[PDB]
């Protein structure tokens, strides 16, 4: 506006008008896609927190690796934390397993965990934790005969 | 190629180039984290157990037909018929455009896929939560019944009918892959509109944008110095304009394909990993357990459903 | 008579090699399954036939019954009009300021009184049988495309190669064809001549600005056409 | 050039991209088609009798190559002044027609042929136009057209009623009526013959020989030009992207032949991109295939000016047979890595299944682990039963809010 | 639609429309998608049963 004249400065300020508002708009494509991003992220932890924090949930990898217990919930300038306690099991043994077990013509089933056994000697524990209990009444149950 | 794209080697058109800003280094910075996150897309599914677990030598599980989709030895390249299927249906450096390869191939995909389909086969769920527990397979499929409400005496009782009824299955889902050629349309449908952006660009060159020509050689040849110009400048400004539609349509399809494949991850997780308590995640019905098989672009899960028939009526109190 | 040229009056529409592909060109072509003229009956009148966007030329003439082509303005004294004229073993291509009767006749020589002549242009000799001819006039190149093919028109496909190009720009508003045979008229007014000869029928057919999408074999020979403002599916 | 291109100083550990390897052609071919119609300029130099300067012979030459270098057999010329053009451009500039008009005069009267000149010749015989872009060619033809006797076969006009236009012949014989008496058709006083004789002859000085001199003037009407002279060089460069210039179609590339057999009436080839793919050789027919030749993207697979400094190079998505241990990988091929043959972690990807690190000593490349390998016992009597428990912690980082900003 | 949006009514306005090439098709490509699309995610959710 100080080298050229009023009407050849115009196609110049028309070209310069185009090419910054050109790299404004891209811009602002940019941001919109950044924001969809950054809301579907957002809704996700939102998910996350109410399943997680706000109560057990039954997932297998969303409040964390392994059998999920609680989560705690930490700040961050600009995103959340989750602190998830998983209980894991380790130590494991070898152990013999059984269906069911035939006695007075009846085959009866374990009510809760499996028939286990460690040599001339069956128990009855839980999926979870090696507790050897004797096969009784409570914790088995009839469903007809062994054939 | 910012360089190649839009001046075709032509020192004055790449010195003219620089003056437009840093949408040179940007478009391309853009197209790299595209790319980057695409590298982690398939990581996050696939790539989600630690040990690659094998299938014992003997082929007795207790009953079952697992043929299908364990991987063959006698073909090269380890994959299951189910897999072999899949791979023959799936119909896959111009002006500067080029094709990055995967890292994860369709050999490393195939050999994790085969872990996951081990594991979920002979450990159960355990696999995926922590170390590898063996359990045979009728005991797992009595826990996965009694995990829904249904009792374990049908199952131990009535085993021969559901082994039976599970390889009829497993025959007949091969017939139904074969029959519907649109059957894997969402795989099919992502690579015809890359190779459709990828080959508009090319289209696109050939318009003059408003000069008198489209190349480069000719309006420098025709034309002298200051009056080539702004022919230079109108032809960068249209090419640059088309490539930066193509850069957001990429980054669009991006965010799509990679919410896809965190829906997909989180299905993998939830369904194969274990047993899932929701209604139509796993499955239309009461699901059991899934099986993934791999695909050049993709991953197709295969539910077992457990559906009740035969129903009678009853008085109720 | 009015006849129908179903799948007939493609030709190549530029100098450019394609193998296996499909291309989209908006041309000047003859639309298919349109109403071409069939004048077979007409053994010399109504030599008024325009050339507003070419013709189409499809004969089935036994052997050299035809001794060429005429393509003027207006056949008037001092009006160029190129006459291509095709003998035994060589064509002679001269645009005459002349001016031409109603059916100048080859069996002579001379067609006109005051012929008068300007142009220099010697090619190849042109001249079940079906000769097929597209002419047009375009960017001052009165250009043709020829092709001998085997048979009325069939429902085959056969393309025309570009043969000869010739430059010259001019209003070309007349067509008449030349034919031969024995009994010798040397009177240019008396339009009637009929002797006992072969079959003679001179296709006419006017082109119109179309796009047609044609598709290129292996080997680079348009083997299929469709049009685009014929039927829905096209 | 990473860090330029990083626009830093201490990179980190990664693969980055700084720019695009292109091969540069080494030479460059015009292949046009082979030489023809040499316009007859040879039969108006080389004649074997020249006209009067009244009735200057002219020859029209058209649709035929014109080869101006042709001139420079006939002998040192008393003028070749080309007026508008170079003698040196004529051999370029396309033109419409080419006029040639050639006549005898004097010595004397050689330099009358030029615009704007005036004197006995062209005023009423030959004048040239004022803007006339031509050349005129004049020599001595003494020996050819001179007669003992005297030949007086070459006439000139010496009067007329008013001169010339630009290009204007007049070849009428009637009296000169200089005065008011009316001639009847007699020569006397003041009324004379306008033609005269020329008395050539061998004894004649340099000034009043004969000298033949024509004049070859160009026109450049909208009308498409027909008459363009000459061009070409001669390679079929194979195995080596060259520039190819074939009958316009300009473009750089390998030129390999091929067994894409083209018909009669075209001259070049596309594939579905619309982009160039074959090609005749305006000189023998035969099709060679244009095939770009090495073109690719560089990057710098760096472990960080923390560790070290040793970097490696990957040419990507290209073959490097053409143009530090060399290894050719399946996304493109490594140099400055050792492959080395245990799998391990992967660090730095590459593609297609290799990886990158530092061994620790120099950059390594491996095929990716994709973990470690345990095969349970599957048994239908045997089962692994748990025994203790541990509580583990876990950390989910998760995004949720963004800067705000407003432009 | 591109020649009546940006040429209404001008076939020498259209006829400088057709040299910038397939933005057009590329455009109605994407706007037909999107409807198909939008005609996708009604079924979904209400056409389980
Ligand atoms: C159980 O026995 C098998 C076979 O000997 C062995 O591979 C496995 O490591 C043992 N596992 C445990 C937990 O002792
Ligand atoms: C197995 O463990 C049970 C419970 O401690 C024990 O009673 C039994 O004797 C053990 N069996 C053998 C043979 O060690
Ligand atoms: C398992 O399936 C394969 C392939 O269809 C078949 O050949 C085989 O007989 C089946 N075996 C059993 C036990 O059903
Ligand atoms: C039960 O009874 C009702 C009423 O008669 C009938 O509509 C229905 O079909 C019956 N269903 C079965 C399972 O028998
Ligand atoms: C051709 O046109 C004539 C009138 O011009 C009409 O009578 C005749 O039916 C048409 N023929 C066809 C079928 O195109
Ligand atoms: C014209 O045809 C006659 C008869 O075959 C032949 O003798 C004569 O040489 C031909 N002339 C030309 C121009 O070829
Ligand atoms: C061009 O000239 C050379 C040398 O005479 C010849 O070998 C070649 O065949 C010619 N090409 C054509 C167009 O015939
Ligand atoms: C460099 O190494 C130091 C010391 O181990 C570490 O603190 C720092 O994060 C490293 N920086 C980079 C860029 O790797
Ligand atoms: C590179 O070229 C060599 C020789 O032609 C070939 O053996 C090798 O497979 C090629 N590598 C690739 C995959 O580009
Ligand atoms: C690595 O394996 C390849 C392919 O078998 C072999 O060619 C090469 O010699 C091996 N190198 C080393 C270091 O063992
Ligand atoms: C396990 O399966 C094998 C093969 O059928 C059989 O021989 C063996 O008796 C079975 N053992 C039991 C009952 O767990």
């Amino acid at each position: 506006l100080s080298r050229l004249d009023p009407p050849e400065a115009e196609v110049q300020i028309d070209r310069l008008i185009t090419g910054r508002l050109q790299s404004l708009q891209t811009y602002v494509t940019q941001q919109l896609i950044r924001a969809a991003e950054i809301r579907a992220s957002a809704n996700l932890a939102a998910t996350k927190m109410s399943e997680c924090v706000l109560g057990q949930s039954k997932r297998v990898d969303f409040c964390g690796k392994g059998y999920h217990l609680m989560s705690f919930p930490q700040s961050a300038p600009h995103g959340v934390v989750f602190l998830h306690v998983t209980y894991v099991p380790a130590q494991e043994k070898n152990f013999t397993t059984a269906p069911a077990i035939c006695h007075d013509g009846k085959a009866h089933f374990p009510r809760e965990g499996v028939f286990v056994s460690n040599g001339t000697h069956w128990f009855v524990t839980q999926r979870n934790f090696y507790e050897p209990q004797i096969i009784t009444t409570d914790n088995t149950f009839v469903s007809g005969n062994c054939d | 190629d910012c360089t190649m794209y839009i001046c075709g080697d032509s020192t004055e058109c790449s010195n003219l180039l620089l003056q437009y800003g840093s949408f040179c280094t940007q478009l391309k910075r853009a197209l790299t984290g595209i790319a980057v996150e695409q590298d982690k897309n398939t990581q996050e599914v696939f790539a989600q157990v630690k040990q690659i677990y094998k299938t014992p030598p003997i082929k007795y599980f207790g009953g079952f037909n697992f043929s299908q989709i364990l991987p063959d030895p006698s073909k090269p390249s380890k994959r299951s018929p189910i897999e072999d299927l899949l791979f023959n249906k799936v119909t896959l450096k111009f002006n500067g455009l080029t094709v990055l390869p995967p890292l994860l191939t369709d050999e490393m995909i195939a050999q994790y896929t085969s872990a996951l389909l081990a594991g979920t086969i002979t450990s159960g769920w355990t696999f995926g939560a922590g170390p590898a527990l063996q359990i045979p397979f009728p005991m797992q499929m009595a826990y996965r019944f009694n995990g829904i409400g249904v009792t374990q005496n049908v199952l131990y009782e009535n085993q021969k009918l559901i082994a039976n009824q599970f390889n009829s299955a497993i025959g007949k889902i091969q017939d139904s892959l074969s029959s519907t050629p649109s059957a894997l349309g969402k795989l099919q449908d992502v690579v015809n509109h890359n190779a459709q952006a990828l080959n508009t660009l090319v289209k696109q060159l050939s318009s003059k944008f408003g000069a008198i020509s489209s190349v480069l050689n000719d309006i420098l040849s025709r034309l002298d110095p200051p009056e080539a110009e702004v022919q230079i400048d109108r032809l960068i400004t249209g090419r640059l304009q088309s490539l930066q539609t193509y850069v957001t349509q990429q980054l669009i399809r991006a965010a799509e394909i990679r919410a896809s494949a965190n829906l997909a991850a989180t299905k993998m997780s939830e369904c194969v990993l274990g047993q899932s308590k929701r209604v139509d995640f796993c499955g239309k019905g009461y699901h059991l357990m899934s099986f993934p098989q791999s695909a050049p672009h993709g991953v197709v899960f295969l539910h077992v459903t457990y559906v009740p028939a035969q129903e009678k009526n009853f008085t109720t109190a | 008579s009015y006849t129908n040229s179903f799948t007939r009056g493609v030709y190549y529409p530029d100098k450019v090699f394609r193998s296996s592909v499909l291309h989209s060109t908006q041309d000047l072509f003859l639309p298919f399954f349109s109403n071409v003229t069939w004048f077979h009956a007409i053994h010399v009148d109504n030599p008024v036939l325009p050339f507003n966007d070419g013709v189409y030329f499809a004969s089935t003439e036994k052997s050299n019954i035809i001794r060429g082509w005429i393509f003027g303005t207006t056949l008037d004294s001092k009006t160029q009009s190129l006459l291509i004229v095709n003998n035994a073993t060589n064509v002679v291509i001269k645009v005459c300021e002349f001016q031409f009767c109603n059916d100048p006749f080859l069996d002579f020589r001379v067609y006109s009184s005051a012929n008068n002549c300007t142009f220099e242009y010697v090619s190849q000799p042109f001249l079940k049988n079906l000769r097929e001819f597209v002419f047009k006039n375009i960017d001052g190149y009165f250009k043709i495309y020829s092709k001998h093919t085997p048979i009325d028109l069939p429902q085959g496909f056969s393309a025309l190669e570009p043969l000869v190009d010739l430059p010259i720009g001019i209003n070309i508003t007349r067509f008449q064809t030349l034919l031969a045979l024995h009994r010798s008229y040397l009177t240019p007014g008396d339009s009637s001549s009929g002797w006992t000869a072969g079959a003679a029928a001179y296709y006419v057919g006017y082109l119109q600005p179309r796009t047609f999408l044609l598709k290129y074999n292996e080997n680079g020979t348009i083997t299929d056409a469709v049009d685009c403002a014929l039927d829905p599916l096209s | 050039e990473t860090k330029c291109t990083l626009k830093s100083f201490t990179v980190e550990k990664g693969i980055y991209q700084t720019s695009n390897f292109r091969v540069q052609p080494t030479e460059s071919i015009v292949r046009f088609p082979n030489i023809t119609n040499l316009c007859p300029f040879d039969e108006v130099f080389n004649a074997t009798r020249f006209a009067s300067v009244y009735a200057w012979n002219r020859k029209r030459i058209s649709n035929c190559v014109a080869d101006y270098s042709v001139l420079y057999n006939f002998a040192p010329f008393f003028a070749f002044k080309c007026y508008g053009v170079s003698p040196t451009k004529l051999n370029d500039l396309c033109f419409t027609n080419v006029y040639a008009d050639s006549f005898v005069i004097r010595g004397n009267e050689v330099s009358q042929i030029a615009p704007g000149q005036t004197g006995n010749i062209a005023d009423y015989n030959y004048k040239l136009p004022d803007d006339f872009t031509g050349c005129v060619i004049a020599w001595n033809s003494n020996k050819l057209d001179s007669k003992v006797g005297g030949n007086y076969n070459y006439l000139y006009r010496l009067f007329r009623k008013s001169n010339l236009k630009p290009f204007e012949r007049d070849i009428s014989t009637e009296i000169y009526q200089a005065g008011n008496k009316p001639c009847n058709g007699v020569a006397g006083f003041n009324c004379y013959f306008p033609l005269r004789s020329y008395g050539f002859r061998p004894t004649y000085g340099v000034g009043h020989q004969p000298y033949r001199v024509v004049v070859l003037s160009f026109e450049l009407l909208h009308a498409p030009a027909t008459v363009c002279g000459p061009k070409k060089s001669t390679n079929l460069v194979k195995n080596k992207c060259v520039n190819f210039n074939f009958n316009g179609l300009t473009g750089t590339g390998v030129l390999t032949e091929s067994n894409k057999k083209f018909l009669p009436f075209q001259q070049f080839g596309r594939d579905i991109a619309d982009t160039t793919d074959a090609v005749r050789d305006p000189q023998t027919l035969e099709i060679l295939d244009i095939t770009p030749c090495s073109f690719g993207g560089v990057s710098v697979i760096t472990p960080g000016t923390n560790t070290s400094n040793q970097v490696a190079v990957l040419y990507q998505g290209v073959n490097c047979t053409e143009v530090s241990n060399v290894f050719q990988t399946r996304a493109g091929c490594l140099i400055g890595a050792e492959y080395v043959n245990n799998s391990y972690e992967c660090d730095i990807p590459i593609g297609a299944g290799i990886c990158a690190s530092y061994q620790t000593q120099s950059i390594i490349a491996y095929t990716m682990s994709l973990g470690a390998e345990n095969s349970v016992a599957y048994s239908n009597n045997s089962i692994a039963i748990p025994t203790n428990f541990t509580i583990s912690v876990t950390t989910e980082i998760l995004p949720v809010s963004m800067t705000k900003t407003s432009v």
